[PDB]
DNA sequence: TTTTTTTTTTTTTTTTTT
């Protein structure tokens, strides 16, 4: 547990996450089945 | 789709096609269904210009008249997502169908998100089953988004959660420009993938707060008809299904006793004559729900009975009998 | 995030004052304000307030976010404890921050004990199930007890002197002043670390203060934009906030599938506003009985919990 | 408390203070908890003035936060009025609070009104006692109020009869309008001077005949509201003790045989959520009476015994056991 | 079922269909009993 | 006990304990656990 | 020097008796 789990500074900090969200949400779709 | 890099030719700069992206257009059928005047008020274009981005947006996307039997055979090949109840699917004949707008409208406990969760995560399974085999979309103005049932329904599905959970775009809005601000932000993503579904849960929760007053009904549904026209504008560039949600208020004028349920859903005259299909929702015993369909344009007026389990919405149980 | 980070761009400390005063302290109340609300504060320009607006846009994000991620980070959400194990395992490990958690039933159901022991509890450690941070009350019907507080913190180990000073306590005498009590809310919570805000009873008021069907929408739509400050204020500072609420009983019988004819005072607004609720019962002795009724994420059930002397806790055999 | 003389500054008119004065508004106290529509409804006042009025109020008297040990100290030194019964004492932890809402119910012959010609002269006995050391204010409904059982009870606590008889006010109510209009007249006296013990007995005798019918219902409970909410700003201006008696009805449907007790109070939610202490009578063995605490915000449940005499309320003798 | 029914770049990739259309148009009125 | 305990009249006397109050109020929270 | 045009848009429950 963090005192600010849901606070959006929290994203502000982390660039990479963002970058990777953003990577994430525009890579190309592919069936969600093994 | 056409994708708007189509439009590069007969002198058209790639600065043009910047400034359209920035504007929000980002697709041809964007710019062919865009009129004069919004063309206009973008900053650094020309008449001219308009004119000739008009008659090549015409050329490629055709606008003309088409015999009704090739809209039916059209139509007969448009994909439906199942709901993941067989009774519920068989009133919408096949499921929620894609390029319309849908609407639900109940009390709370009706489980109205709980069947948003069901079609955001039954939309990426193969289409054979009845999926779309596509990325999801949420918008929530409430908070209540809630991946754990994402993760169970999955499960159920047999899918892998992990995809599932990636495969979904999630964003919150906190105010009625803010919200409208965000469909600028769905079509430029959705021009990059495939996607399938559009929730809006739900429509008129910020609106209610935002506007304040009498005097100030008229601009809160102009503002509510520009972003239901915008959601058409979307659905009908991508075909892709859109479900919104809706919120239902007391009429304390009890004058009119013919209609026994006193409840209406909020959104006045825009709301009704912008949404294709609309379905009234009711709790019935136990975890049973009630759904009725209250206007389609091809579905008879009927009822149906549908349960929510831990693994999402079904078909009834004969231990809940 | 400090509205202080604004002091740039041409920004005026006059204007950060300005919106001080129009009770918005954090860069998040800024950025949630939409623009017609800027333009209404007295002193700000057109381009003022777009300039505001995009300097708070890159401070928070508002962009869309994957649901993996969104699901980790709600993993990590704190929850309180209610000193009950039944309650906990009903609620999946307490009361959750963020969220709206209202508590309705008829008097004598102990909803003033709980919301005590909510208040008490949220000073403990984490590892314990607290919050480690002040609560603040708001009183509508001047039934606020620390004797209750100071037992229960002598259960709990607590020092009576900080547990009494770590709590602050307000008291509304209508409507409009039970609204205008949110500012300084906020103020003090941007000056100092909060986790609990607890209101009892948000509809006492507005049952006397408006009349007549004439008034009905009126007072609806004040409730309406008091839960929308109350939720702004939740997710703008992180705290859990709980709310208590009355019942009245339908005299219209044709509803008779419902074996119990009590219903929450609000309506459609409270009902819609509320993220969770729970109904309350008495039962035998001191025991009482707590049923989910709306949920995003939990099932329907019923739990069992007694009320003592030192708070709300489990049943006893003695009682069973 | 202060006196509403004080609100004659900066610009405030003695003919604004006599029309509120003539409002019913006797203190600045009645002033600040005032809402701002009320204050403004009432003719010759302008939103100017009533911003101005308000802010002289804030000013005047605090309406902001304040530390939760500080409120406990204060309340430390709450007067508590003595009641001549150690076990009510004991069960009551000190006897009657003042600034709150005590209610009692039961059945006839009971000694409901026992207890209030007990309080009216123990309310007049010094601090070191139990006492109040104020004048006492009694409203009747019943036709029931008697003064030798007052002349008797002082005369068990040794006050003079006629210092006891002279520092009681008397008023009888007729129907539900002149119950409420009472209070008008009843602020102003007690502006004008110290009391500390409001008795009302009883609060639904004239409701239950004015109000017929289910039609009529929802009028008979906003009015009974408005009277506690009226009663509730009365005691928060004036800290004095408010001490209610209530009636009770027998439940014909025994679908509830959960509850041995087939005897419920009447008033329905609205009494049940206004009254802040709340003892229930039941009849013993001879002149002894139980009394029980229903709900408190304080005070664990639990029942005691006290007997009636000719002196009034105190505990049971050995003889009586 | 496809991907692309409704989508204006089928209509567009088949010219055979607009001409078949056309033609359907404007071919002369006639009773639709059999 | 005193006749006038409650009533609003005695905090607006004491500007002290007023100030006290907010200074209270705004230190900054700690653990209340000896 | 001349010489008017032309509507929009819904809110929102209360309350036991015997
Ligand atoms: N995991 C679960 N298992 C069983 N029932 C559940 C589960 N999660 C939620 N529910 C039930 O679903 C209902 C709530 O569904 P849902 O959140 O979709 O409500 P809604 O009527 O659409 O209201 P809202 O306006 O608050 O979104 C409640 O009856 C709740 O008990
Ligand atoms: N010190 C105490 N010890 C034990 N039980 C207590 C104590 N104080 C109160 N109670 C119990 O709690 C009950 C009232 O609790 P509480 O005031 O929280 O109820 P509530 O239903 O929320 O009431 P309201 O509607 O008046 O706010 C009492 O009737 C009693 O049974
Ligand atoms: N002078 C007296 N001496 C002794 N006992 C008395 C005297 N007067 C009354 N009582 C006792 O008190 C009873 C009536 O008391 P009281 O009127 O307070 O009852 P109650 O339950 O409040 O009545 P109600 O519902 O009619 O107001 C009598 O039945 C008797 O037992
Ligand atoms: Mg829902
Ligand atoms: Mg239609
Ligand atoms: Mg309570
Ligand atoms: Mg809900
Ligand atoms: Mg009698
Ligand atoms: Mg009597
Ligand atoms: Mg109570």
């Amino acid at each position: 547990r963090r005192k600010d789990a849901l606070s959006a500074q929290r994203l502000a900090k982390d660039p990479t996450r963002l970058s990777h969200i953003q990577y994430t949400l525009r890579r190309s779709f592919t069936v969600p089945i093994k | 789709f056409v994708p708007i890099e189509k439009l590069q030719v007969n002198g058209i700069t790639m600065a043009d096609v910047k400034k359209l992206r920035e504007s929000g257009l980002h697709t041809a059928e964007a710019v062919a269904y865009a009129p004069r005047k919004d063309l206009l008020e973008i900053k650094g274009i020309s008449e001219a210009k308009a004119d000739k981005l008009l008659n090549e947006a015409a050329r490629l996307v055709p606008m003309g008249f088409v015999t009704a039997a090739d809209f039916h055979m059209r139509r007969s090949e448009l994909i439906c997502l199942t709901t993941g109840s067989k009774n519920l699917d068989t009133l919408l004949g096949g499921g929620v169908e894609t390029g319309s707008i849908t609407e639900l409208f109940g009390e709370f406990r009706t489980g109205k998100s709980q069947l948003c969760h069901t079609l955001a995560v039954t939309c990426q399974i193969p289409l054979d089953i009845g999926g779309g085999e596509g990325k999801c979309l949420y918008i929530d103005t409430e908070g209540t988004f809630r991946p754990v049932r994402l993760v169970s329904i999955a499960q159920r599905f047999g899918l892998d959660p992990d995809d599932a959970l990636n495969n979904v775009a999630y964003a919150r809005a906190y105010n009625a420009d803010h919200q409208l601000r965000l469909l600028d932000a769905a079509a430029q993503m959705m021009s990059e993938s495939r996607f399938s579904l559009i929730v809006v849960d739900s429509v008129m929760a910020l609106y209610r707060t935002d506007f304040s007053g009498r005097g100030e009904l008229s601009a809160r549904q102009m503002h509510l008809a520009k972003f239901m026209r915008a959601l058409q504008r979307l659905a009908d560039q991508f075909g892709v299904a859109v479900v919104v949600t809706n919120q239902v208020v007391a009429q304390v004028d009890g004058g009119m006793a013919f209609n026994p349920d006193p409840k209406k859903p909020i959104g006045g005259n825009i709301m009704a004559h912008s949404s294709t299909t609309r379905l009234g929702f009711k709790k019935g015993k136990g975890c049973q729900r009630l759904c009725k369909v209250v206007d389609s344009p091809c579905l008879p007026e009927a009822e149906c009975v549908f349960a929510i389990y831990e693994d999402g919405v079904g078909d009834p149980r004969e231990e809940d009998e």
